[PDB]
DNA sequence: ATCAAGCCTTCCTTCAGGTGTTGCTCCAGAAAGGGTG
DNA sequence: CACCCTTTCATTATTATTATTATTATTTTTTTTTTT
């Protein structure tokens, strides 16, 4: 059961990687000391060996987002979307356990390892989103894989072997998105602007005073409590790139691809790698083959009937004394 | 098939889902962009949508070409659905004769079945008129196809019916009758250019009813240059001054029209050398000659005139000048290039709409072009997933042959492309199209490939039209010879390519064994909207608009299931060489194998 | 509540990019080194995937302000015109800490990494504003999501699926500007100008005497900064039509209530920068909500139940959900 | 009704070395205890 | 009882960075339709 859901970033990705990379006023990555540097946290990045250019592969960047937030937020979608509305709607409520296994898969519940009765494992595992997503304490197989959304790019040209070569990008990827705190008690100035204040002008020049300390203090240190005023950079994956994003369920029921299908339908409204605030992650989805044939329309999935049909009956059949069951015995 | 929608039966089991989506997104109110090729049978498709949206109570208008009217209607005959509901069809004035007039040539000529057609009512003798009259319940008299039977070589446009035609002859009297045909049925057949009329007589202020419940338009990709025909006035200046002589200020406007190879094309009012004066004068003294003692067939000619020159008084309109293909005789057009009021008032008195046609799609289900073409609410539009069955291109036989000289209108090319054309004329087994794109290209191959090919060769020109040759090119299959045709035009859209002296049997059609496409059919269209588009979007809608033109021209080789070893030849060598703006030429061409 | 509204800039947009860029004299952007060069502040550029030709699918820069940017915009119109208005006619009143978390999200760097309770969340995720920006100390996820501002443009056809086509730009998009930056004292021309200078004549040929030392000092240098600084600054064009999109997951009809009303005081404001020299004034010319166009020319015409909503929690505003929204677990 | 049916050199010169602030912050630990319903 | 909360331990000790490089410029000429 393989789906392939070509997508569209409507809105930038940035899918925040580690380390304290450091960058110049101008577009130089990570300098040498003993220059003006900036904090900068770029986005997800690995190196992939692509066959470009030659008949030899070579170490590229590839920026994507990473498979784990993928299938966390195709967990998260069914779970609002599909298990929120059909669950309250019967009534039922989940536990510690219950609510760490549907939402975390965690094994909070109870740490330590449950022995699961082979009856139990068989019937979870046709359960659709137990199925899914198994975890927690009774460490249950996924039936469903996710893959990283891969850009349709030179470097990923490998990964996307066949069929991938028309509406391929090339060149560079990633740009460095600026962004500055400052400090709101620089930017008043009315009289107006500070009635609102507790302590009003007094307490907003001490706030200055305060400042100005900081500063001074800063200034003697270089040859803890900091201000406001941040100018920092995030690296970022271009908006409008197609990428692409592989679901493979390993041998599943009929309900599954109906609850991944129900997923893919309802994914519209919610967003990849996070960045909230920017809106980052925004996108529309162009295309989903469904074992190869394409399925997706502009409003949803057209096909697939029975798969919607089981996962109809199986949200009927929605409880939560599964996802009990699941977690605490 | 459990839930039936009317007349589904007789629907092909691949479009069946199709239906359900249209019938669907139609009765949601949605504006249904629906993409199917051209042997899935859409006909049946267009019959039971419209029934299906009739036994709802919906006055329901189809519009689609008048060739395409016939087969809708009797795909729409014998469903019970629409027997109960009432089928209707809408004609304007040049779907009948003239009877006097006509009556004068039959005797001026001596025809015979002709004038005693005339003489007796003008009763219709046609099969399609005769059943058409039965299923809309009212005689189909005077109509043209009727006296073309008799004779085919009447001089139509002095004998089709005008505006200025007396108010007692039977004629105008019948299509005026017939003007309240929309009361009488559930489902009013017309043309697009009927409804485009409508459109604008709407924006004016009968003819259909002021809101349509369910429109389905069959060939959709006409409809939007319907408008572009309605919405464009042109004044034609050699009918008129030989008119008058049965005014010198006219003189004076074609000198004045001669100082303004792009002779005032997309231009409102940007260059008046004396054209505004010259086009005052002209209104009026066209407009204060006696109508007593005017004949009846002038006072047409003078009333289009005015109302083109009153087209160009305005200044909303933009104005382009044009010649004849018989001779350097001035054409005064005054089209329009922005056609959003007059689409959005269309889609404004439709409740829900079906886009049907084979071409509607960019790349997968993108319509949005088309929905740029006929200015489709965006809120209402809807892209349906389209069809394209593996059997439209499975007989499809592609070569890798080709001519490596690219087509810039050059003598080298010319020969070149006519040797390779010489060997795909010698390895034809049955009747081969090259399909040229530009007049100077087909003169080229015809001067190249005339004496090599002697009888077999058909060359299409400004004297030949692609009827004619469609007539010639039959009658040569018929007498077992294999005809070449070296066609453009119309020859690339909409022309039926198949045996209908094989029915039954489409394993044995011949018709069109070798399709050649000597040039990718970029530029082909230059009206006054898809210039605009293209000035917005940029090579964008010229590509896109290739690539239409392009599936159109190979949609010539499959029309049914059951075809075989269908030889498709591209000899453009841009399809092989490795540029990138010719890349969607390709992905088509990638559906084809070996 | 997919908010897409489009505002039309009827001055130029200036979105400082930061980086050091330069131009010759002819208008050629980073020119080679050794020409004689001025410095170049250029708008906010993102790479944008778009569709040049056919399918030969390119990153080519495109002219935005950025979504933190107008964000922030969003933020300050609905604090200054909807929040502290009805802040003040009341008796409440905000620690500069708790208004420090009001405009800048956080009162102050270094936040705790200890959460916040789930009843908190609630509380504020239930707020008018808060729930909006959820910034505090303890970071809370804001409800509001606020796109970059796109122009309708053929670079951004990818962005805006379609309803765009029409009345949408192509080519380049922008123009540089210079500035001058003049010297007051060279302009200096006779005894009745120079009476408000102290000392006159004196004090001002003083300061031409430090110009011309200065001069030969530049001179020096080549083969104390003076106040000669001619310039570069690229903006982009004004009467371009631009789009941005509000997203709200799961709103309560009170916040979505005050995006609206915020939109109503969207109207003279400014978008980028560039405040000495007018940049940034724009006219709303859309406002669509699920896709429903409620922008006439009067205001909004529409989205009454958030309206009554945010009317609700106003008068229900006060600042103790500030206050705690602001205060430190640490501190 | 036609000729003469434009000639020459002008074809830039200074000033404009931009400078200030931003140069990051959190947390990613599970015990074992005591006061609760 | 299950749960929910508050505070103990360690002492490490330099810290390379991806030096990749970053903003465009291409076609081209039909002749339809069946409305007032």
């Amino acid at each position: 059961m393989q789906i392939e859901v070509t997508v569209r970033n409507i809105t930038p990705i940035f899918s925040a990687a580690p380390g304290s990379n450091y960058i110049t006023i101008d577009g130089t990555i990570n300098p040498p000391p003993g220059v003006s540097r900036f904090p900068l946290v770029r986005t997800r990045m690995m190196y992939v060996a692509a066959d470009v250019g030659d008949g030899v592969i070579k170490s590229v960047p590839l920026q994507i987002v990473p498979g784990n937030t993928m299938r966390s937020l195709l967990r998260r979608t069914m779970l609002k979307h599909v298990i929120e509305p059909a669950l309250v709607e019967k009534g039922n409520k989940l536990s510690i356990g219950a609510y760490a296994t549907a939402y975390s898969g965690n094994a909070t519940g109870n740490p330590d390892g449950v022995p699961s009765s082979f009856d139990e494992i068989a019937t979870m595992r046709a359960h659709p989103f137990i199925g899914l997503f198994g975890g927690g304490p009774r460490m249950l197989e996924g039936r469903l894989m996710v893959d990283s959304l891969y850009p349709i790019h030179t470097n990923a040209e490998r990964i996307l072997g066949a069929g991938y070569e028309n509406e391929m990008m090339s060149g560079p990827i990633t740009q460095v998105v600026w962004a500055r705190r400052m400090d709101p008690i620089l930017n008043l100035g009315s009289s107006e602007d500070v009635e609102v204040i507790n302590g009003g002008a007094v307490a907003a020049n001490g706030w200055i005073q305060d400042l100005l300390a900081n500063s001074k203090a800063a200034a003697s240190k270089k040859k803890n409590g900091r201000g406001l005023k941040a100018f920092n950079a995030h690296e970022v994956v271009i908006p409008g790139l197609k990428w692409v994003w592989r679901i493979s369920l390993d041998r599943p029921t009929d309900a599954q691809v109906g609850l991944v299908l129900l997923a893919l339908n309802k994914m519209t409204n919610e967003r990849i790698a996070g960045g909230h605030s920017k809106d980052y992650g925004r996108f529309v989805i162009d295309g989903v083959s469904l074992n190869g044939e394409q399925v997706w329309s502009q409003s949803g999935i057209t096909g697939g009937e029975q798969y919607f049909d089981a996962v109809a009956e199986a949200i009927d059949g929605l409880s939560s004394k599964e996802f009990e069951q699941f977690a605490q015995s | 098939p459990a839930d039936a929608l009317p007349g589904e039966g007789a629907v092909r089991e691949v479009l069946r889902p199709l239906l359900k989506q249209a019938a669907e997104k139609t009765a949601a109110g949605k504006i249904v962009f629906a993409e199917a090729a051209t042997g899935t049978g859409k006909g049946r498709m267009i019959a039971s949508l419209a029934a299906a949206a009739a036994i709802k109570g919906d006055t329901v208008v189809v519009s689609a070409p008048l060739a395409v009217t016939w087969q809708l209607v009797n795909d729409m005959k014998d469903i019970p659905e629409v027997r109960r509901v009432g089928l209707t069809l809408s004609l304007g004035r040049p779907n009948f004769i003239s009877p006097q007039r006509t009556l004068e040539w039959a005797i001026d000529n001596e025809r015979a079945d002709l004038a005693a057609w005339i003489e007796g009512g003008g009763k219709p003798l046609s099969l399609r008129s005769m059943e058409t009259s039965k299923v809309i319940s009212h005689e189909l008299c005077w109509l043209l196809e009727d006296a073309l039977l008799l004779a085919e070589d009447l001089p139509a446009d002095s004998l089709l019916l005008t505006s200025e035609d007396p108010a007692d002859c039977p004629a105008q009297q019948l299509y005026v009758a017939m003007r309240s045909n929309y009361t009488e049925a559930g489902i009013i057949l017309c043309s697009h250019f009927m409804l485009a009329a409508h459109t604008r007589m709407m924006q004016m202020r009968l003819s259909l009813p002021h809101f349509i419940d369910t429109l389905i338009v069959d060939e959709a990709h006409l409809l939007e240059q319907a408008f572009a025909s309605v919405y464009t006035h042109t004044l034609r200046l050699r009918p008129l001054m030989r008119t008058i002589e049965g005014l010198d200020a006219l003189k004076e406007l074609f000198t004045q029209m001669q100082v303004a190879t792009n002779t005032s094309l997309n231009v409102p009012l940007s260059d008046v050398p004396e054209l505004i004066p010259a086009l005052k004068d002209t209104v009026k003294t066209l407009g204060a000659l006696p109508t007593k003692g005017m004949s009846r067939d002038a006072r047409s000619v003078i009333r289009i005139a005015t109302r083109a020159a009153n087209d160009a008084l305005s200044g909303h309109s933009r104005l382009r000048i044009e010649v004849t293909p018989v001779h350097s005789y001035p054409m005064l057009l005054s089209g329009r290039s922005n056609l959003q009021r007059a689409l959005l008032g269309l889609w404004n008195a439709t409740g829900g709409a079906t886009l049907v046609s084979a071409t509607l799609f960019t790349t997968g289900d993108n319509g949005s072009l088309t929905r740029w073409k006929l200015e489709v609410p965006t809120e209402r539009a809807a892209f349906l997933p389209p069809v394209h069955p593996a059997w439209t291109t499975a007989p499809v036989l592609l070569h890798k042959e080709f001519c490596a000289h690219e087509p810039d209108d050059s003598p080298e090319w010319a020969t070149e492309c006519a040797q390779t054309i010489q060997g795909v004329a010698s390895t034809a087994q049955g009747g081969t199209l090259v399909l040229c794109t530009s007049y100077q290209n087909t003169e080229l191959l015809a001067g190249r490939l005339g004496a090599a090919l002697g009888d077999r060769l058909i060359v299409q020109s400004k004297t030949s039209s692609a009827a004619t040759c469609l007539a010639q090119f039959k009658a040569k299959h018929k007498a077992g010879i294999r005809p070449v045709w070296l066609g453009l035009g119309a020859a690339w859209t909409g022309i039926d390519l198949s045996d209908h002296s094989l029915p039954d049997n489409p394993e044995l059609d011949r018709l069109l064994s070798d399709l050649v496409i000597t040039r990718i059919p970029v530029g082909q269209n230059r009206s006054l909207t898809h210039e605009r588009r293209t000035a917005i979007g940029g090579f964008r809608i010229i590509s896109q608009e290739a690539a239409w033109h392009f599936r159109q021209g190979l949609g010539r080789l499959v029309r049914r299931p059951g075809v075989t070893h269908k030889n498709l030849w591209v000899l453009d060598a841009r399809i092989y060489g490795g540029a990138a703006w010719v890349a969607p030429f390709r992905q088509i061409l990638d559906r084809y194998k070996k």
